[PDB]
RNA sequence: UGAGUAACGAUAAAGAGGGUGAGAAUCCCUCUCGCCGUAAGCCCAAGGGUUCCUACGCAAUGGUCGUCAGCGUAGGGUUAGGCGGGACCUAAGGUGAAGCCGAAAGGCGUAGCCGAAGGGCAGCCGGUUAAUAUUCCGGCCCUUCCCGCAGGUGCGAUGG
RNA sequence: GAGCCGGUAGCGGGCGUGGAUCCCUGGAUGUCCGAAUGGGGGAACCCGGCCGGCGGGAACGCCGGUCACCGCGCUUUUUGCGCGGGGGGAACCUGGGGAACUGAAACAUCUCAGUACCCAGAGGAGAGGAAAGAGAAAUCGACUCCCUGAGUAGCGGCGAGCGAAAGGGGACCAGCCUAAACCGUCCGGCUUGUCCGGGCGGGGUCGUGGGGCCCUCGGACACCGAAUCCCCAGCCUAGCCGAAGCUGUUGGGAAGCAGCGCCAGAGAGGGUGAAAGCCCCGUAGGCGAAAGGUGGGGGGAUAGGUGAGGGUACCCGAGUACCCCGUGGUUCGUGGAGCCAUGGGGGAAUCUGGGCGGACCACCGCCUAAGGCUAAGUACUCCGGGUGACCGAUAGCGCACCAGUACCGUGAGGGAAAGGUGAAAAGAACCCCGGGAGGGGAGUGAAAUAGAGCCUGAAACCGUGGGCUUACAAGCAGUCAC
C-alpha cells in the first residue's frame, strides 16, 4: 500500500540529471522500485542476447529507469504538483490550477 | 471479471443445483485432468488455462 | 492421604532437639520432618452395601452423623462407591 | 475427486515399452489404493483393469546453489487392461 | 618458523602394445606377470539413504595424476494374495479397566491390550532390463474370502 | 484507483477504470501429527465398529457422518441426552514442596533464603479485602500499592547478621450474598408423628449488637440502586486531505554558489546522481468505517435494597473455641512469649455468649471466630507504537545475512561463522592467447587499484625493480664520532 506516487502513463517532464529539460510520456512505471521510463535516460547493454532463445538479441540501447522523483507532470504550462479534488460523485487531480 | 459471469450462473446451477453443481465439477476436474495431461506431454499446453480452471473449480465448489 | 470429612493433609513441620537447662541456656540440633493425621478406617452400612472411610481420628463420630442424616435419603441403585459419593 | 486418484502419464521408454502389453502406467496419489486406482483408471478410460501394480518413488534430493532440498515423493502404478482393449490417451 | 622437511595408510607387483584425449604410469581394450580362494568369492540381517544405471562434465572432494569415480548437472530406475512385516498368537518387559498407595508430580496392579529373529501361514524352475524380479513374462502349482448350486450333519463360542 | 500474476529474473501464458493486484472486516475450505480423544503406535503411521453414499460390488477399496476418559445435572438402576474439563502461553501471580555454595574470615545454632529449583492452579493479572482489626489516642475504621515512619522498635552463637507495626503524606475507592431461629411445600424413612430427615421456595445477615416470633405504630405509594442487562458517545482493526520556486552557474549528477521570489497552525524526519520549508514521501491542522472488536464514559431498565416502640429468650457457623503436647508464621532463635496458623489428646458456650489489648490476675477498653463473594489503585512485556549525551557488524539479542540453523553430542544439551559494485547494470558485445580458469584489447562509467564476497583497504606476511652495503669476521644488534 501508499506504494503509488505522482504520476501514471502520459506526458511529464525530467527534472533530472542528464535529461533535464526534457520531455516525453511515460511508457512504464515500476513501483515496486518508486521509478518510470518516459524516453530520456538510454544507455547501451552491448550485450548479445538475455535469454538463450532466439539467436540475436540487440545491442539495444533502451531506456533505463528513471528514479521517479525526477519526473513532474505537466499540463497548460510547465507542469505543477498535484492537487486532488474531488467532483461530486469521484475525485480527480488538478494540478495547480487545472484538470487533468 | 470472468468471476463474475461464471459466479452468477452457479446460483444459477440452482434449477437441480446441489446436484447439478456436483455433475458440474466432476466434468471440470475432468477437463483439467485432460490439461495436467497434456501439460505432461509438454508441447501441448499454454499454462494460464490449468490455474484459471483450478480456481473455477473452486469457487464452483461453493 | 487425607481424603474423607477430615479434610486434613499432612503437613511438614520440623522437629529440632536441643540440649539444655533453661536457667543456664538451651541450645539445639534441628530438622525438617512430616507429622502425620492420626487416620482410621471406618466400615459402616448405608442402606444395602457396606462402605467404608479413610477418616482422621478426630472426626470418626461426623462419619456416623453422616449415615444418620442418609436415612432421611433416598438411595440404592447397586451404588457401592455411589453412596459414599452422593452420601455427601 | 475421482480424477484426482489419476495425476499424470509417466513418460519412459520403460513405461512405453509396456504399451505392449495391456500394460499401461502412470503417476497417481501417493495415498492411492490399488483398488481405487483400478476404479477410477476404468472410470476415467472406460475400460476394464485386470491388474494393478504400484510402488513409491523416493523424491530425489536436489540443491540450488547454497539451499539444499528435496523433490516430492510419488507412487508410481501400472494398470493391466482387459485382453484386446486400449487407453488411445497414451498411445501417443 | 620448523620445510620443500616428515609423510603420501599394510612389501599381493609389476610390464608392454593399442585406443581416447588439450593433457595419460594412473581411463578403456588386449597380451604377459603376481595376490586371495572357510576369501580378498557368493548370498541374507542391521545400519546407511540414491551411493544403482545412463548421458554430459573436472573447480573442489580423491593423501600423485585423472579423460576416471562412490565427486558436479541432468534423465531414468525399486512392480508381489504365495518372500518379509502388517489386517494372527502369545514371551520377558511395557501398558493398564477393576483395586491399592502416595504432599503434588507420581508409584504399584487382576483381566485386557501392546510386545519377536519364538509359534502360525499359500511358489517352484526358467526368461527378460543399462538398471527390478519367488515382484514383469512363460510353464507348471496353491491359499483365503463373498455368491450360487449339489451332497452331508444338531449347527453354534472369547467357555471345556 | 493503475497497474498485476510473492522473494524471482528467464522459458511459457494471462489479468486489469465491466475497476484487477494490494490493504481492512467477516465467511468458506482447511490432508496427516500434536491435549489428541474409535482402537493401536516407535507423532506425522497402522487397524476397526455403526449409519448413509460411490464401483459390477456380497467378498475389496474409498467418501460423508459418528464412537476416548473424567466431573456436574436431568436420565427411576438402566442406557441415554445436556453443559463443563483435558492442552498451550515470555515474564508476572497464588498455593503445595524446598536446597547448597557462600557469610560467620574454621564450624554445628545462625546466614545465603523460604531465595534456586520441582509441582498444581489463576488470568489479563494474580493474591488480599470489610475487622473476633489495630493499640493507647475515652483515637482509627475493608483490601492493595507508593512515600515516610526506620536501619527505629526489636530479634541475634547479642557474632556474623537479620529487621517490623501503629502513626502521618499519597493512589485508588465499594460494598455485598449466605448459615441458623421461624413459616410454606415436595420426597424419603419410620417406633404414623403435633416427627425425623433431604431437597426447593419465603424469611435473615449484625457490634449504637443484630435477627427470629408476639403486640402497638399506618403501613405505605415515596426513597436509594448495581459489580447484571440494553443502547449511545468515544476508541482500535484499512484509508484520505494537506501550503509555498524558477532561472543562471561549477559539475558525471546540484539539493551547492549567484539572482530574484514564495508558504508557514507545516523550517519533525526520510528520499531524489552532492548539501531542498517551497521536487518527491511526509510534517502542522484536520477527515474517516459497511464489518469485527472494545466500551457507564453518557443515557435507560431490571435484580436488590430502606422505619419506631414494648414484650418473649427461639437463633446468631463444632470435634470449633478453649487448655495441653509437637511445630510454622511475625522483628521474636524458648525468651517473662502473647497474637495468627495447626499435626496429636481432652473438649464448651449462643450475648449473663465468646476472642483480643505480649505470661498471669483485676479494672477499664476494643472486637464478634470456626460459610462465601467483590471493581479500581498494583505486578509483567509474547505482542504493536514512540523515544534515546544506547550499539554500529570482534559492537548491538546467540542470529542485521534463509540461525536456534551448519556443525558437535546416544541424549538432555551445546551452538558458529557470514552485512556494503555502481546514480544507474550501463555487469563488459566482439576480437586475441588458453582445454578451461585467467588474462590482453574493445566497450559502459565521474571513477573499473568500483569488475562482481567488487566502497575505504591499515599491519604481520610473500614478491619484482632500484639505491647503498657485506665472503679474516666475535654478536641485545643500538648508540657516539669520522
Ligand atoms: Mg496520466
Ligand atoms: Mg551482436
Ligand atoms: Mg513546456
Ligand atoms: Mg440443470
Ligand atoms: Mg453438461
Ligand atoms: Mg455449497
Ligand atoms: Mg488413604
Ligand atoms: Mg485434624
Ligand atoms: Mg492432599
Ligand atoms: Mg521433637
Ligand atoms: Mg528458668
Ligand atoms: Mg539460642
Ligand atoms: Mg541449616
Ligand atoms: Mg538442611
Ligand atoms: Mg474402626
Ligand atoms: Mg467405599
Ligand atoms: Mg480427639
Ligand atoms: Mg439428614
Ligand atoms: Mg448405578
Ligand atoms: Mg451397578
Ligand atoms: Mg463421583
Ligand atoms: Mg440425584
Ligand atoms: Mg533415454
Ligand atoms: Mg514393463
Ligand atoms: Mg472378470
Ligand atoms: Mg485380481
Ligand atoms: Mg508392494
Ligand atoms: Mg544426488
Ligand atoms: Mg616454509
Ligand atoms: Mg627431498
Ligand atoms: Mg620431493
Ligand atoms: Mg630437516
Ligand atoms: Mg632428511
Ligand atoms: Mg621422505
Ligand atoms: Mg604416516
Ligand atoms: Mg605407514
Ligand atoms: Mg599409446
Ligand atoms: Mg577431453
Ligand atoms: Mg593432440
Ligand atoms: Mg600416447
Ligand atoms: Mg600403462
Ligand atoms: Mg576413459
Ligand atoms: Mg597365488
Ligand atoms: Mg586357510
Ligand atoms: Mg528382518
Ligand atoms: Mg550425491
Ligand atoms: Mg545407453
Ligand atoms: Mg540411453
Ligand atoms: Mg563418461
Ligand atoms: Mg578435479
Ligand atoms: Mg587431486
Ligand atoms: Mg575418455
Ligand atoms: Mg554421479
Ligand atoms: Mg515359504
Ligand atoms: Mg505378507
Ligand atoms: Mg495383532
Ligand atoms: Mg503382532
Ligand atoms: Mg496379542
Ligand atoms: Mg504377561
Ligand atoms: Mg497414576
Ligand atoms: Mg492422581
Ligand atoms: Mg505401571
Ligand atoms: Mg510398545
Ligand atoms: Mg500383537
Ligand atoms: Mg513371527
Ligand atoms: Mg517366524
Ligand atoms: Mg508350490
Ligand atoms: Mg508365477
Ligand atoms: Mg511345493
Ligand atoms: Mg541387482
Ligand atoms: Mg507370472
Ligand atoms: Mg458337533
Ligand atoms: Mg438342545
Ligand atoms: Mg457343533
Ligand atoms: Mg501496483
Ligand atoms: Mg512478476
Ligand atoms: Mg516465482
Ligand atoms: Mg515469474
Ligand atoms: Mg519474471
Ligand atoms: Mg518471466
Ligand atoms: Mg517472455
Ligand atoms: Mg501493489
Ligand atoms: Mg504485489
Ligand atoms: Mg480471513
Ligand atoms: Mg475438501
Ligand atoms: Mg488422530
Ligand atoms: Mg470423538
Ligand atoms: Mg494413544
Ligand atoms: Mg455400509
Ligand atoms: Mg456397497
Ligand atoms: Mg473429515
Ligand atoms: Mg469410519
Ligand atoms: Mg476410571
Ligand atoms: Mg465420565
Ligand atoms: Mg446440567
Ligand atoms: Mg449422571
Ligand atoms: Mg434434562
Ligand atoms: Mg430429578
Ligand atoms: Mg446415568
Ligand atoms: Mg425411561
Ligand atoms: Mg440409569
Ligand atoms: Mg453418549
Ligand atoms: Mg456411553
Ligand atoms: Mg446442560
Ligand atoms: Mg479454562
Ligand atoms: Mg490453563
Ligand atoms: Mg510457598
Ligand atoms: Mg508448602
Ligand atoms: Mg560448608
Ligand atoms: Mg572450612
Ligand atoms: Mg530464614
Ligand atoms: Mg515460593
Ligand atoms: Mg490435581
Ligand atoms: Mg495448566
Ligand atoms: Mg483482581
Ligand atoms: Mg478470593
Ligand atoms: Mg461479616
Ligand atoms: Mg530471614
Ligand atoms: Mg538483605
Ligand atoms: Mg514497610
Ligand atoms: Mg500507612
Ligand atoms: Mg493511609
Ligand atoms: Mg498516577
Ligand atoms: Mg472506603
Ligand atoms: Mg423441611
Ligand atoms: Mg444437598
Ligand atoms: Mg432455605
Ligand atoms: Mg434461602
Ligand atoms: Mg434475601
Ligand atoms: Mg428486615
Ligand atoms: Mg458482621
Ligand atoms: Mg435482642
Ligand atoms: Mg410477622
Ligand atoms: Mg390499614
Ligand atoms: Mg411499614
Ligand atoms: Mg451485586
Ligand atoms: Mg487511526
Ligand atoms: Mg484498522
Ligand atoms: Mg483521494
Ligand atoms: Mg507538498
Ligand atoms: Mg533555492
Ligand atoms: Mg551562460
Ligand atoms: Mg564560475
Ligand atoms: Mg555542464
Ligand atoms: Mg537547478
Ligand atoms: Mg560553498
Ligand atoms: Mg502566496
Ligand atoms: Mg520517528
Ligand atoms: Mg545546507
Ligand atoms: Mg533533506
Ligand atoms: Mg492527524
Ligand atoms: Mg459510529
Ligand atoms: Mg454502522
Ligand atoms: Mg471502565
Ligand atoms: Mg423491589
Ligand atoms: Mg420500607
Ligand atoms: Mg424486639
Ligand atoms: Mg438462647
Ligand atoms: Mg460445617
Ligand atoms: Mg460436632
Ligand atoms: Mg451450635
Ligand atoms: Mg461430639
Ligand atoms: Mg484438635
Ligand atoms: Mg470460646
Ligand atoms: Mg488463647
Ligand atoms: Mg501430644
Ligand atoms: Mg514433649
Ligand atoms: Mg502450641
Ligand atoms: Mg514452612
Ligand atoms: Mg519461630
Ligand atoms: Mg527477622
Ligand atoms: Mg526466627
Ligand atoms: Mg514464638
Ligand atoms: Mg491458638
Ligand atoms: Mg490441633
Ligand atoms: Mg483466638
Ligand atoms: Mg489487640
Ligand atoms: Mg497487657
Ligand atoms: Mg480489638
Ligand atoms: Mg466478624
Ligand atoms: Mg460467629
Ligand atoms: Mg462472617
Ligand atoms: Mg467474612
Ligand atoms: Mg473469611
Ligand atoms: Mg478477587
Ligand atoms: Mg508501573
Ligand atoms: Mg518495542
Ligand atoms: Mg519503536
Ligand atoms: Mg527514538
Ligand atoms: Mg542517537
Ligand atoms: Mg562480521
Ligand atoms: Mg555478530
Ligand atoms: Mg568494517
Ligand atoms: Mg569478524
Ligand atoms: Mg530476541
Ligand atoms: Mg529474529
Ligand atoms: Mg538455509
Ligand atoms: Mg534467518
Ligand atoms: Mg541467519
Ligand atoms: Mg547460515
Ligand atoms: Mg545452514
Ligand atoms: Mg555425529
Ligand atoms: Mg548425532
Ligand atoms: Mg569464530
Ligand atoms: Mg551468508
Ligand atoms: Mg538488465
Ligand atoms: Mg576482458
Ligand atoms: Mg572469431
Ligand atoms: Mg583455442
Ligand atoms: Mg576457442
Ligand atoms: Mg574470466
Ligand atoms: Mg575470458
Ligand atoms: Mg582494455
Ligand atoms: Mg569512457
Ligand atoms: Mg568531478
Ligand atoms: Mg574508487
Ligand atoms: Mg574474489
Ligand atoms: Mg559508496
Ligand atoms: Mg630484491
Ligand atoms: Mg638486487
Ligand atoms: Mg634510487
Ligand atoms: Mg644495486
Ligand atoms: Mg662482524
Ligand atoms: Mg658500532
Amino acid at each position: 500500500r501508499v506504494k503509488m506516487h505522482v504520476k501514471k502513463g502520459d506526458t511529464v517532464l525530467v527534472a533530472s540529471g542528464k535529461y533535464k529539460g526534457r520531455v516525453g510520456k511515460v511508457k512504464e512505471v515500476l513501483p515496486k522500485k518508486y521509478a518510470v521510463i518516459v524516453e530520456g535516460v538510454n544507455i547501451v547493454k552491448k550485450a548479445v542476447r538475455v535469454s538463450p532463445k532466439y539467436p540475436q538479441g540487440g545491442f539495444i540501447e533502451k531506456e533505463a529507469p528513471l528514479h521517479a522523483s525526477k519526473v513532474r507532470p505537466i499540463c497548460p504550462a510547465c507542469g505543477k504538483p498535484t492537487r486532488v479534488r474531488k467532483k461530486f460523485l469521484e475525485n480527480g487531480k488538478k494540478i495547480r490550477v487545472c484538470a487533468k | 471479471m470472468k468471476l463474475s459471469e461464471v459466479r452468477k450462473q452457479l446460483e444459477e446451477a440452482r434449477k437441480l443445483s446441489p446436484v447439478e453443481l456436483e455433475k458440474l465439477v466432476r466434468e471440470k476436474k475432468r477437463e483439467l485432468m485432460e490439461l495436467r495431461f497434456q501439460a505432461s506431454i509438454g508441447q501441448l499446453s499454454q499454462n494460464h488455462k490449468i490455474r484459471d480452471l483450478k480456481r473455477q473449480i473452486a469457487r464452483l465448489l461453493t | 492421604s487425607g481424603k474423607r470429612p477430615i479434610v486434613a493433609n499432612s503437613i511438614q513441620r520440623r522437629g529440632k532437639a536441643k540440649r539444655e537447662g533453661g536457667v543456664g541456656k538451651k541450645t539445639t540440633g534441628i530438622s525438617k520432618r512430616r507429622q502425620y493425621p492420626n487416620l482410621q478406617k471406618v466400615r459402616v452400612r448405608v442402606a444395602g452395601q457396606e462402605i467404608t472411610f479413610r477418616v482422621a481420628a478426630s472426626h470418626i463420630p461426623k462419619v456416623y452423623e453422616l449415615v444418620e442424616r442418609a436415612k432421611g435419603l433416598r438411595l440404592e441403585g447397586l451404588s457401592p462407591k455411589e453412596i459414599k459419593k452422593e452420601l455427601l | 475427486t475421482a480424477y484426482d486418484v489419476i495425476l499424470a502419464p509417466v513418460l519412459s521408454e520403460k513405461a512405453y515399452a509396456g504399451f505392449a502389453e495391456g500394460k499401461y502406467t502412470f503417476w497417481v496419489h501417493p495415498k492411492a489404493t490399488k483398488t481405487e486406482i483400478k476404479n477410477a483408471v476404468e472410470t476415467a478410460f472406460k475400460v476394464k483393469v485386470v491388474k494393478v501394480n504400484t510402488l513409491h518413488v523416493r523424491g530425489k534430493k536436489k540443491r540450488l546453489g547454497r539451499y539444499l532440498g528435496k523433490r516430492p515423493d510419488r507412487k508410481k502404478a501400472i494398470v493391466q487392461v482387459a485382453p484386446g482393449q486400449k487407453i488411445e490417451a497414451l498411445e501417443g
